[PDB]
């Protein structure tokens, strides 16, 4: 004598069942100041999220030989100039941001 | 949201209507106060659709009651779970029907059905979209079998847009309740055809059979065969009253289960059915209800659903389970007994889901039959009527209220047409 | 071979045919009526209810000098019918306004049912207590009867609304508090009337009741009347003057009388007579609690009612003000009446710090082993000190013993699983032995052995 | 009044002649 | 700058729609609730979620999606559902009455008095857009609304923006396992409808996920809910390559001149790899080598129709990962040595390749586990003359006397449409057939 | 004290709460959503009702009322002192109360 109550749709994602007496009250005050509205995006800030800070590879810096990329690029006649200069680039803008500060879940998003 | 609203008559249709309220109150958790006391929350997203609203909070559901008599209507609400009628809704005339159609039709159903059409217009219309109409009614009695007909053409004519199903007991050949069931019965039958969109026959002869080789109970009242049908209805509004995959309104069956215009006479059954004793011991697995769902007596039908083909028919099964499994033991009942379906039409199954199984059960099947079977009953029904015609026996009193010869050989006479026209498709050939 | 439906049958105690199954049957009424009970819903048991709470009997204080002064008690006695009034709490009229229905009752015993209180309505100039003829009082009944006050008013003639079968007045026990509950006394002897006015009322003398928004004399009549509580009559607001046209304006022109004095007799149906007194288990009653309360929470009902009170005291002392205590149980709604509260509250009147242990019980030592051992796997987990913020992130959402037959989202359980613990800071500490507790009570609704045991099993990797 | 005659409302019949013509012409080509 | 717009219409689709904004919304770090959970900031010089959301000022992103049934129970379900507050609150157009399963009752009749409606709601939101790359539309065209609005959107769309191209993800009913009977006309008309207005579409038949679910999965009791992640991952391989930084990249604009030889010939299926558990996964080889051989196993096609009864005309697979260039060019050489796969004649190379460099992402409770390496291929290939073969047989037999006709005529439509529809099969079935010839 | 509140605006605003409530659903409607608010969360089904959860709720239907107010209307609305209501009562003096 029961009448269950769980619909295909909820038992994939969630059911809320949230909301508790306070609740309310206090997104209350986050629109109290909350204005819903937008500007224009301030152009050339659009674009691609990278994934690599190489040109046509992915730089997977690993102890593996076969993905060391810079043990993988010494064949040149000489000490590649790309590899080096990359590498720098990864180390200085990490002490940037530490001066700042905003670890967004990786260097790459800075 | 598609209403619908629900109209019987006679105490036959009377007696049946009284147990769907309850049963469908029960699963809408609505007590016989009426004061919703709900668990989930899904138990009212679609309160409305068949329930109103009232101002202090209670639901008074839409219906339409009435009857030629008032003894019958004095004792439906009688009893507990009556007082949710509104008393406006009731309609009672001081004649009485006394087994002859033409009291019911013409000279007192005359004189009373202006009244009823009154009152279902204002409910009808009340309803934001209207999505159907369902009438249960018997045609072996007096008020229902008579009445039901006469307010069935009037309505339709009003609304040719919305669907219409109906819910009868045809008499059975073995046990005999009225001597004149035959004459009133095939009047009936044949004002069906016409007017109504579908019909699913239902016979007390598989109501006793069936209460006693898989219920087991000696001492069945008939609370026990309403209680069956009651739940029979239930499950064809299922989908429309809850969420689910793949919703199925009243429509919907009818564009998937009826092949032709004059091909459109059903008969459902309930599962799974196990007595008290075995109330435990089975496993309550897909495999288990495929099997009895077609078993040869789990039908509700007098017919015997083995002795032709299947034309079309449609599974709405409740409550949560895989899908995979529901369409695979399709499949193979589909193969295995090919000979007892139809070949020209393929894939001749239907299927159908709900999120919510009936209360106190974890998995639920209501089939629709459309067999070239049904016309069993019907050489039944039409070889009796053939030679009680024979010796005008009970005619003098037909045409005593302006009822002539002139409909009775019409009225048979497409009976017959009926029966034929639908066997021929049982040997027809591609 | 067996062949059922063997025309003669016995019963199923017998074995002559067709008894495997219809003997359950008899079991399974047998096995359903274990379940009504359960939850306190089986007529019999309220109906004491209804029948206990209304039977109680009353004591009428007594009459010093046989002067009628506010706050006594009175019975309302009809002299036609040599009955008095009656209430009924249960009985409802029909309308937006919540009210309940009154009668006569021929019994004579005062009871509980009949008690009225009697109270000044509205202030007038008279100082001393002595009611005054023409003057405004209004009647309440016990407060025994019902919680809330209650108060008996009626409106003027309408089709819509009409007596149940005197097709008079309407009169009705309501919740107003304005116009339609004053009331005033007249007298009877019609010589005396105007002069009434100013003269103290006399317990016993007839009395004469008039409706301040009618002007109707109320009084009773005989007609049926059909209720639970045996045969009464009902009592409808009607004044019954004498037919007989009296010629007031001929009368008036020449002037040689008056508005204010009456010109027609009345019958004997509206006298009334105010009538003063004649002369000058434990056991049982804790298990109610802990079952209503099962209900409404479902295993976990307890803690949260111990949850619930803590947040109405502040200062830990245990000792709360009695009447503080009756709107907790009413604020958390179970189907406990309001009958039944007071026989806890005066059972450790001087407490709920007490209170609480007795719901606690004792259990068998079968369990407290199960219920220490596991906190021994979570101390080697957490190690030497253990926080609240390990224990919520300890908890193991995806097997318990709800989730597995999917009855809630883990969200629900995880949720549900931190309200129980109280109003803790999250910085506390808390030893394993407060440990022993807190499962102690979520043992003591659960009835059933075997999910109890399998919430600890499961639920912290206890092998 | 008996109407059950099926040996053959011949219009219809006559477009289906044509229906499967072209289906054979488009079959033949 | 480039954005696509999103067309649901159809249980079929409105539930794969339910399920395909999931795995977007987890891939791009946007939660459920709508707020993302910042800690992102610093000149974020990437507008990864333009190519499906749209930026709300501050916080939130409104999903370009358009919602369409003519049904409220599964319309409102999402809007008391764990969704409630990311989808925009009129956004969600939801009709009255249902279809019933009659294509007539949705092409001529209802469907006209809402389409309006939908015409009107991609009006407002493309404008916001404003290098709009194309269109995608799911649709189930064995059911009744499906078709109806499919079919009648697909018509209005044409005629307003006309060079802009559209894929449509159709779902026909399976060889054998399906649910409407009535289902072979509803579906034949629809395919008159779109085969002149939609350049590219892909068969998904239900009935191969089955086997494809059984045979490696190993779940023997599966439901909808699990049939559609592997759907919505086609999406998620397919519109990545917008998105994410590539060697090779490969865009929208490179199908309807990259794999359709003819503008009448433009049906193909898709297939999907590696299909393994989160208990089988990790003792295996997955390497280039390996996926891409599994790629064109028969049985594991997403379509019930086997590729090894006719040629291919052109495949392009997309690879997603960490895949090394030269390893692709490893598996190609191998696959066109072996015999069992034959080409036609005047086809040379029929590959195109692609190069992602984002792992894809698993949905956290289902099957599918984490790996390193994948590829999504589709073909155009003559295989697929089996499944307009196999639905025509099915249809032309119960046509033959009329069952189930009433329904469709009684509501307007000529009874003569049913003779060129089936003209409509006639024709494609014979150009598929004459392509396949040698030259 | 900054000043007592009048009657006129406890008068004012409880005009902004009896409108509104119209506003929703059909014009039948607005009391079945009213018994929502106390179905739609609460462990209790007491029905009673707590000063804290009126502003709640009437903070959620588009009336920013300040705490103040708040007091003053509570006080005016409950007469037992107590600062409890039960919905049998409190209802009946929403909707189906002739005067203002
Ligand atoms: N694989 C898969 N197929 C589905 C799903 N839902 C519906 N379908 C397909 O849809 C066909 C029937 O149409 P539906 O999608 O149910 O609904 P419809 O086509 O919009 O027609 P209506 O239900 O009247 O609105 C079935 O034969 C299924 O094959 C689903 O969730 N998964
Ligand atoms: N199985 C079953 N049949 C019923 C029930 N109530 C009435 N009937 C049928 O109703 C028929 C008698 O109806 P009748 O009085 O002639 O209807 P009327 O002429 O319209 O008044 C009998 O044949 C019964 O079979 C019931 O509860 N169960
Ligand atoms: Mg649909």
């Amino acid at each position: 004598e029961k009448f269950f109550g769980m619909t295909t749709y909820q038992q994939s994602f969630s059911r809320p069942l949230k909301e508790t007496a306070h609740q309310i009250i206090a997104q209350s005050e986050k629109k109290i100041n909350h204005f819903a509205g937008t500007n224009e995006r301030p152009v050339h800030q659009q674009s691609t999220k990278m994934t690599s800070v190489l040109t046509a590879e992915k730089y997977k810096n690993e102890q593996e030989p076969k993905d060391n990329t810079s043990i993988q690029r010494s064949w040149l006649p000489y000490k590649d100039k790309a590899l080096q200069v990359a590498e720098n680039n990864l180390i200085k803008n990490q002490t940037l941001n530490q001066t700042k500060g905003f670890t967004p879940f990786n260097p790459l998003i800075t | 949201m598609r209403e619908i609203v629900h109209i019987q008559g006679g105490q036959c249709g009377n007696q049946i209507g009284a147990k769907f309220w309850e049963v469908i109150s029960d699963e809408h958790g609505i007590d016989p106060t009426g004061t919703y006391h709900g668990d989930s929350d899904l138990q009212l997203e679609r309160i409305n659709v068949y329930y109103n609203e009232a101002t202090g909070g209670r639901y008074v559901p839409r219906a339409i009651l009435m009857d030629l008599e008032p003894g019958t209507m004095d004792s439906v609400r009688a009893g507990p779970f009556g007082q949710l009628f509104r008393p406006d809704n009731f309609v009672f005339g001081q004649t009485g029907a006394g087994n002859n159609w033409a009291k019911g039709h013409y000279t007192e159903g005359a004189e009373l059905i202006d009244s009823v059409l009154d009152v279902v217009r204002k409910e009808a219309e009340g309803c934001d979209c209207l999505q159907g109409f369902q009438i249960t009614h018997s045609l072996g009695g007096g008020t229902g079998s008579g009445m039901g007909t006469l307010l069935i053409s009037k309505v339709r004519e009003e609304y040719p847009d919305r669907i219409m199903e109906t819910f009868s007991v045809v008499p059975s050949p073995k046990v005999s309740d009225t001597v004149v069931e035959p004459y009133n019965a095939t009047l009936s039958v044949h004002q069906l055809v016409e007017n109504a969109d579908e019909c699913m026959v239902i016979d007390n002869e598989a109501l006793y059979d069936i209460c006693f080789r898989t219920l087991k109970l000696t001492t069945p009242t008939y609370g026990d065969l309403n209680h069956l049908v009651s739940a029979a209805m239930s499950g064809v509004t299922c989908c429309l009253r809850f969420p689910g995959q793949l919703n199925s309104d009243l429509r919907k069956l009818a564009v998937n289960l009826i092949p032709f215009p004059r091909l459109h006479f059903f008969m459902i059954g309930f599962a799974p059915l196990t007595s008290r004793g075995s109330q435990q011991y089975r496993a309550l697995t897909v495999p288990e209800l495929t099997q009895q769902m077609f078993d040869a007596k789990n039908m509700m039908c007098a017919a015997d659903p083995r002795h032709g083909r299947y034309l079309t028919a449609s599974a709405l099964f409740r409550g949560r389970m895989s899908t995979k499994e529901v369409d695979e033991q399709m499949l193979n009942v589909q193969n295995k007994n090919s000979s007892y379906f139809v070949e020209w039409i393929p894939n001749n199954i239907k299927s159908s889901i709900c999120d919510i199984p009936p209360k106190g059960l974890k998995m639920a099947v209501t089939f629709v039959g459309n067999s070239t079977a049904i016309q069993e009953m019907f050489k039944r029904v039409a070889e009796q009527f053939t030679a009680m015609f024979r010796r005008k026996a009970f005619l003098h009193w037909y045409t005593g209220e302006g009822m002539d010869e002139m409909e009775f050989t019409e009225a048979e006479s497409n009976m017959n047409d009926l029966v034929s026209e639908y066997q021929q498709y049982q040997d027809a050939t591609a | 071979m067996h062949n059922y439906n063997v025309d003669r049958k016995y019963q199923y105690n017998c074995r002559i045919g067709n008894w495997s199954e219809e003997w359950e049957l008899d079991e399974y009424k047998m096995k359903e009526y274990l379940k009504n009970k359960e939850k306190q819903k089986l007529v019999s048991t309220d109906k004491e209810d209804r029948l206990k709470r209304s039977l109680g009997g009353v004591n009428l204080s007594y009459a010093n000098e046989g002067l009628v002064k506010f706050g006594y008690t009175v019975m309302i006695e009809s002299d036609f019918m040599n009955a008095v009034v009656a209430s009924n709490i249960w009985d409802k009229i029909t309308g937006t306004e919540e009210a309940y229905g009154v009668t006569v009752t021929s019994q004579k015993e005062p009871i509980v049912r009949t008690a009225f209180q009697l109270l000044r309505y509205e202030q007038d100039q008279y100082q001393d207590d002595v009611i005054h003829y023409g003057q405004n009082f209004k009647i309440a009944v016990i407060s025994r009867l019902s919680e809330k006050p209650l108060y008996l008013t009626s409106s003027h003639i309408t089709p819509q609304k009409c007596a149940k079968f005197s097709r008079k007045q309407e009169v009705s026990i309501s919740t107003n508090e304005g116009i339609n509950s004053a009331w005033c006394f007249e007298y009877m002897d019609p010589k005396l009337r105007y002069e009434m006015k100013g003269q103290p009322v006399r317990s016993g003398e007839p009395v004469l009741i008039k409706h301040i928004p009618t002007c109707q004399w109320l009084a009773t009549d005989n007609v049926q009347y059909n209720n639970e509580f045996g045969q009464e009559f009902e009592v409808f607001c009607n004044s019954y003057q004498c037919h007989n046209k009296t010629q007031n304006l001929i009368a008036e022109k020449v002037g040689r009388k008056t508005i204010e004095t009456p010109m027609r007799n009345q019958t004997n149906q509206n006298t009334f007579r105010i009538v003063t007194a004649l002369y000058p288990n434990k056991a049982d009653l804790l298990n109610k609690l802990r079952r209503a309360l099962i209900n409404k929470n479902g295993s976990n009902g307890l803690l949260f009612f111990k949850n619930e009170l803590l947040k109405q005291d502040k200062d830990n002392s245990g000792y709360l003000p009695q009447q503080q205590f009756k709107q907790t149980v009413q604020c958390h709604g179970i189907n406990f009446s309001d009958l039944d509260i007071k026989e806890v509250i005066q059972s450790f009147q001087e407490n709920y710090s007490e209170l609480l242990i007795q719901l606690k019980g004792t259990l068998s030592e079968k369990r407290r082993n199960l219920i220490n051992l596991a906190y021994d796997v979570l101390a080697e987990k957490l190690g030497q000190n253990v926080t609240l913020s390990g224990i919520f992130s300890a908890f193991n959402k995806i097997r318990h013993p709800d989730v597995v037959k999917k009855y809630g989202t883990d969200k629900e359980i995880f949720n549900n699983f931190v309200l129980s613990w109280g109003n803790l800071n999250p910085h506390i500490a808390i030893s394993r032995e407060q440990f022993e507790s807190y499962y102690h009570d979520f043992s003591a609704c659960v009835d059933k052995e075997d999910y109890f045991e399998v919430v600890l099993k499961n639920s912290w990797d206890i092998p | 009044q008996t109407a059950n005659q099926d040996i053959g409302p011949k219009k219809t019949c006559n477009e289906t002649n044509y229906a499967n013509e072209y289906y054979n012409m488009l079959r033949v080509s | 700058m480039r954005e696509v717009i999103s067309i649901h219409v159809g249980q079929g689709g409105i539930q794969v729609g339910n399920a395909c904004w999931e795995l977007f919304c987890l891939e791009h770090g946007i939660q459920p609730d709508g707020q993302m959970p910042s800690d992102k900031t610093i000149g974020g010089g990437d507008d990864a979620f333009n190519t499906f959301f749209s930026e709300t000022g501050a916080g939130k992103h409104v999903p370009r999606a358009v919602f369409l049934d003519l049904e409220p129970t599964v319309i409102d379900e999402v809007r008391t559902g764990t969704y409630r507050q990311l989808f925009h609150p009129e956004q969600l157009i939801s009709g009255k009455e249902d279809a019933a399963n009659n294509f007539a009752r949705g092409h001529y009749t209802i469907g006209k008095e809402i389409v309006d409606l939908c015409l009107d709601r991609i009006r407002k939101l493309a404008d916001n857009c404003t290098g709009l790359q194309g269109f995608l539309v799911f649709n189930s065209v064995g059911g009744g609304t499906g078709s109806g609005l499919g079919s009648l959107l697909l018509e209005r769309l044409s005629v307003d923006y006309g060079k802009k191209s559209k894929l449509g993800f159709t779902i026909y009913p399976s060889p054998q396992v399906s649910t409407a009977v009535v289902e072979p006309y509803n579906s034949i008309l629809s395919t008159h409808s779109l085969l002149e207005h939609t350049d590219v579409a892909v068969m998904l038949d239900n009935e191969a996920i089955y086997d494809i679910c059984r045979r490696n999965l190993d779940i023997e009791r599966p439901t909808y809910t699990n049939l559609n992640r592997l759907i919505a991952q086609v999406i998620s391989s397919l519109t990545a390559s917008l998105r994410f930084d590539g060697a090779l990249n490969v865009d929208i604009t490179e199908f309807q001149t990259n794999l359709v030889p003819y503008p009448r010939i433009h049906f193909m299926l898709s297939s999907y790899a590696p299909i393994i558990s989160a208990e089988k996964a990790y003792h295996e080889q997955l390497s280039v080598a390996e996926i891409t051989n599994s790629a064109f196993e028969p049985a594991n096609m997403m379509a019930k129709c086997d590729p090894r009864h006719g040629k291919y005309m052109a495949c392009s697979m997309m690879y997603r990962g960490d895949v090394v260039p030269k390893d692709v060019n490893a598996s190609i050489a191998t696959i066109k040595t072996k015999r069992t796969i034959q080409f036609v004649d005047w086809c040379p190379t029929g590959f195109k390749v692609g190069i992602n460099y984002q792992p894809p992402t698993v949905v956290p409770g289902g099957d599918l586990a984490k790996v390193m390496r994948a590829v999504c291929m589709i073909s155009n290939s003559t295989a697929i003359a089996e499944v307009f073969s196999r639905l025509d047989h099915k249809f032309d037999l119960m046509y033959a006397k009329r069952a189930f006709v009433h329904w469709y005529v009684g509501e307007g439509m000529e009874e003569g449409e049913f003779s060129e529809a089936r003209e409509d099969l006639a024709a494609l079935e014979k150009d598929y057939e004459e392509v396949g010839i040698e030259t | 004290d900054d000043l007592a509140i009048t009657k006129e605006e406890v008068k004012g605003i409880v005009k902004t709460i009896r409108q509104k409530l119209i506003q929703k659903t059909k014009g039948a409607n607005d009391e079945f959503l009213l018994r929502k608010l106390f179905k739609e969360f609460d462990i209790s089904n007491s029905g009673f009702l707590t000063l804290d959860e009126m502003n709640a709720m009437l903070i959620k239907l588009e009336i920013p009322i300040q705490k103040r107010y708040l007091n003053a209307v509570f006080s005016q609305l409950d007469r037992n002192h107590s600062g409890v209501i039960e919905f049998e009562e409190f209802v009946y003096y929403i909707v189906n109360d002739p005067y203002p």
